[PDB]
């Protein structure tokens, strides 16, 4: 009983001799895994807030700053 | 005893007219899952049966974003045949965190798909463990 | 059966005399892909070929820019060796979107890598999703 190939970051699982491999990941998707298949980069809107650190494909999640587009200034998710 | 189902989010946000396959939401993570009575597709989405019976499915999709609606709504589908379906009027052009909620009984056959399907394009769901989730009971025995 | 990518640009506009490393395209958004024929490299833009075969490849590129050249061109190449070429004269200081395609049929062997490079000019490109694509087929064996 191995262990399933594990993935690099920014690569998700291909599942389907078996083709079971690894994929890149698209535009505004990453992947900190390796059996974590490919999720969307982290909303500024869906937050409140703006980008600090632009995200990437791998071990590379969007990382938001303050939240002031009307203006709101709270710790984890800010209201007005 | 009874075999039950619970599916949840696995984690990030997502965008209906990008990140899916014709409004059907796929990232599942079967957590308590009976692999006696279900079989869950994870590239499209769907909770196949694999016994004859009486089913109490229940969901709730966390619909956040919405542009061109005025209301967010999505289908309980029985085979692309929808069964059940939640609405929930919501403004439009603006974040609006809203957990819709809907389930309901019905007899199903084996090898049965249900899945959960957006109708508008342009939503935002937050695919979260605690606010979006898939389930269904097997009650008994079909009359 | 057959095996087959299809990589899509990942939305920015390209200047490729200050954005690119020698002409190549290297930011491709994988939408479709198997890993066991294809292996992509982000950072060089190359789409490598892990198996023998023949080959069927195609590439789109959306020049929306040019400067002082009147010609845009691109070349689809093998090794840094090209196969295929697309030539496309447009009028110069004036955006003019237009998409640029070309395909071709070829015997390749394993580990042989896929490029799109771009001649050394002020072009303009539009990597959308849609407009600039990059992909292949795999049909079948290459023969003896």
């Amino acid at each position: 009983c191995q262990e399933c190939p594990p993935c690099g970051p920014g690569e998700e699982p291909y599942l389907s001799d078996e083709d079971y491999g690894c994929v890149p990941c698209p535009a505004e998707k990453f992947s900190k895994g390796g059996y974590q298949i490919c999720r969307r980069h982290k909303d500024c809107e869906g937050f409140f807030r703006a980008t600090v650190l632009t995200p990437g494909d791998m071990e590379n999640d969007a990382e938001c700053g303050p939240c002031l587009p009307p203006r709101n200034i709270y710790g984890m998710v800010c209201y007005s | 005893q009874p075999a039950v189902v619970h599916l949840q989010g696995q984690g990030s946000a997502i965008q209906v007219k990008n990140d899916l396959s014709g409004g059907v939401l796929n990232d599942w993570s079967r957590i308590t899952m009976n692999p006696k009575v279900f079989k869950l597709h994870p590239r499209s989405g769907e909770l196949e049966v694999l016994v004859d019976g009486t089913y109490f499915i229940y969901s709730q999709v966390e619909v956040y974003y919405i542009n061109f609606t005025d209301f967010a709504s999505y289908e309980v589908v029985v085979d692309e045949k929808p069964f059940l379906q939640c609405t929930r009027s919501i403004e439009t052009g603006k974040t609006n965190y809203n957990t819709c909620y809907t389930a309901g009984v019905c007899l199903l056959k084996a090898r049965q798909k249900i899945a959960v399907k957006m109708v508008h394009a342009d939503i935002s769901i937050n695919m979260s463990k605690h606010t979006t989730f898939f389930g269904a009971i097997r009650l008994g025995e079909a009359p």
